[PDB]
């Protein structure tokens, strides 16, 4: 058995899994999402565990759908702030104060793919994303796959 | 120990009250004893004629660190302009105005303030520092164009 605060301590595929069926409820229930920084960094050490594999993709993308459906769904979670925050730990955007971009992008954009397909996802952040993830980058440079694969997805949006 | 800044920031204001570009404004605030504040100017750029800034006056504050002048002084407008250059803050990003780039100790204010008003219809695009002004730069040039000239209006002096 796991606990959500040992899987975002240290985050891994087995961990997610450990949690439970009921794993995308306990993420959104254990996460502040009152706060777009917080929301940030469970966004991405949950997609830092993507697998294209069976299990592992399901328990990803219901994690993020869990956690994202509640965030954006607050009337006052300011989601223009995620979206910069967003990009600024992906590396994607510069900022005032120092933050180490995460190292590997490939779940994160993997996760992106699913949650701009969900009803919960606000459009208007479509053209936000779609103009950092075109965005020259080394990181995205050699994701190549994820990366096209979601800007593919955001073109439909 | 701010001793040597204020040597410097004096010369800067006696030079700038005697010759300065025609429309700018660039003032030191004041303590609350009514002596000068010289680590806090309030400042003002206009808009370059011939360019969709044209007719506004945009007001920014000028904080210097008690390390000046081996330290740029850190811009921002008040309020936030939108521009791909300026966070939502406020902050305006320039070579000049960084310490680990083209800041010099000699950068003058007369040299900081022209730079921002050239930056103003003439955006660095490679690293913006807001994502909103950015993307509809890059995706829609008339509506760009078309939201600076009502800004422009908006702060029209």
């Amino acid at each position: 058995p796991a606990d959500v605060s040992t899987f975002l301590a240290f985050p891994s595929p087995e961990k997610l899994l450990r949690l439970g069926p009921k794993s995308s409820v306990l993420i959104a229930q254990q996460t502040d999402t009152s706060d777009p920084e917080k929301v940030v960094s469970a966004f991405l050490k949950v997609s830092s565990v993507f697998k294209d594999e069976a299990t592992v993709r399901m328990a990803v993308q219901d994690a993020v759908d869990a956690l994202m459906q509640k965030a954006f769904n607050s009337s006052s979670f300011n989601s223009n702030t995620f979206l910069t925050r967003l990009l600024v730990h992906m590396g994607l955007l510069k900022s005032e104060d120092k933050v180490k971009a995460i190292a590997n992008l490939y779940g994160p954009l993997m996760a992106l793919n699913h949650m701009v397909q969900q009803d919960y996802f606000p459009k208007a952040l479509a053209p936000l994303l779609l103009a950092f993830v075109t965005k020259p980058n080394s990181a995205l440079e050699s994701c190549s796959f994820a990366r096209h694969s979601l800007l593919q997805t955001l073109y439909k949006v | 120990m701010s001793g040597i800044a204020l040597s410097r920031l004096a010369q800067e204001r006696k030079a700038w009250r005697k010759d300065h570009p025609f429309g700018f404004v660039a003032v030191p605030t004041k303590n609350p004893d009514g002596t000068m504040n010289l680590m806090n100017w309030e400042c003002a750029i206009p808009g370059k004629k011939g360019t969709p800034w044209e007719g506004g006056l945009f007001k920014l504050r000028m904080l210097f660190k008690d390390d000046y002048p081996s330290s740029p002084p850190k811009c921002k407008f008040e309020p936030p302009l939108f521009h791909p250059q300026v966070y939502p803050s406020g902050t305006v990003c320039l070579s000049i105005l960084e310490e680990d780039k083209d800041w010099r100790p000699a950068i003058t204010i007369k040299q900081i303030l022209l730079g921002i008003q050239e930056l103003l219809n003439e955006p660095n695009i490679q690293d913006p520092a807001q994502a909103e002004a950015y993307t509809i730069y890059c995706q829609n040039r008339v509506e760009y164009e078309k939201r600076v000239r009502a800004q422009a209006k908006k702060f029209a002096p």
